[PDB]
């Protein structure tokens, strides 16, 4: 049943995979109101689309800053995943374009905020606050890993938080389709598994790692393994030792020791019963798997908004020119955007 | 305690994805 779920799920992201959407839109056709956050590449922008008056979140990137970094591949395969998944707690992809000097994806506008910005706010989410966010996670990347998908990217500050109070999943830019295992040292300090760290090659199980973080943090409103620097926060995780507050429940933090376990053969999620060892586990004996599903448990925290538009849940940043070059830059690398 | 540990680092903000 979820079996044969995941199965037309598989199906419909296959077409998509193997045939994607391509140049669904133009810049002319949305006007830029301010930005949302901003990123190594470029920034991302309110926008309301004008024939609609739909807003947006369109993402702006710059070609040559990607080329730059080296990051082609993992672009083309943030955009191509993007386009090809649908599952309730992954951000929508509404429409995909380039131009001279940028590549854009703009997305549903998801107008709670950022995860980050209310869990440093607030300091801390009580145990069933952060039980009702990981159970979208562990269903997400339930989805995610049957399509042969990693997301490598778990953290506060990649969860957007809607207007129903459930999760959005954004930043698909370290995502990757890949059967058997992957050696690039990517994602975000305080969240890789030390087998990445370790450069031993690796699989999706780093993802269950990563919810462990995100799970410790959510609770406890630091992360397990934090330093000043990345390389200190690196010896941390590879020793593994792990200290919980006092506060923690026996349950949540046996679930934790599962979850960052070092050794494969006995980490929640890589074992023969898989995601079902996670649902399964004492701390989330109240959770509701369906319900969560279909979105129709009650939330924890509910954003204020005021009006399409407000952008009162995240911070000020910023502003400045986009440039559109009148020479097309880095053509052939980006043919398939 | 911990939290004025991490309350005091240079981590507290919105953290950079790595590459390397
Ligand atoms: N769909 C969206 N709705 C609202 N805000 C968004 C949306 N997507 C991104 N943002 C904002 O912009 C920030 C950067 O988006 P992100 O995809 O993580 O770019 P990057 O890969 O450069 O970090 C997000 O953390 C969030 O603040
Ligand atoms: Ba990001
Ligand atoms: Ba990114």
């Amino acid at each position: 049943s979820v079996k044969e779920f995941l199965a037309k799920a598989k199906e419909d992201f296959l077409k998509k995979w193997e045939t994607p959407s391509q140049n669904t839109a133009q810049l002319d056709q949305f006007d830029r109101i301010k930005t949302l956050g901003t990123g190594s590449f470029g920034r991302v922008m309110l926008v309301k689309h004008k024939e609609s008056g739909n807003h947006y979140a369109m993402k702006i990137l710059d070609k040559q800053k990607v080329v730059k970094l080296k990051q082609i591949e993992h672009t083309l395969n943030e955009k191509r995943i993007l386009q090809a998944v649908n599952f309730p707690f992954l951000v929508k992809l509404e429409f995909s374009f380039k131009d001279n000097s940028n590549l854009y994806m703009v997305m549903e506008y998801v107008a709670g905020g950022e995860m980050f910005s209310h869990l440093r706010r607030i300091g801390r989410f009580s145990e069933p606050h952060a039980r009702f966010y990981a159970a979208q996670i562990v269903l997400t990347f339930e989805y995610l890993h049957s399509l042969d998908l990693i997301y490598r990217d778990l953290k506060p500050e990649n969860l957007l938080i809607d207007q129903q109070g459930y999760i959005q999943v954004t930043d698909f830019g370290f995502a990757k389709r890949v059967k058997g295992r992957t050696w690039t040292l990517c994602g975000t300090p305080e969240y890789l598994a030390p087998e990445i760290i370790l450069s031993k090659g690796y699989n999706k199980a780093v993802d269950w790692w990563a919810l462990g973080v995100l799970i410790y943090e959510m609770a406890a409103g630091y992360p397990p393994f934090f330093a000043d620097q990345p390389i200190q926060i690196y010896e941390k995780i590879v020793s593994g030792k792990v200290r919980f507050p006092s506060h923690f429940s026996s349950d949540l933090k046996d679930l934790l020791r599962n979850l960052l376990q070092v050794d494969l053969t006995k980490r929640f999620g890589n074992l023969k019963n898989g995601v079902n060892d996670i649902k399964n586990h004492k701390w989330f004996a109240t959770t509701d798997w369906i319900a969560i599903y279909q979105r129709k448990v009650e939330a924890p925290f509910i954003p204020k908004f005021k009006g399409p538009g407000d952008t009162s849940n995240f911070d000020d940043y910023e502003e400045e020119e986009i440039r559109v070059s009148i020479n097309e830059k880095c053509g052939k690398e980006f043919t398939e955007f | 305690t911990t939290y004025a540990d991490f309350i005091a680092s240079g981590r507290t903000g919105r953290r950079a994805s790595i590459h390397d």
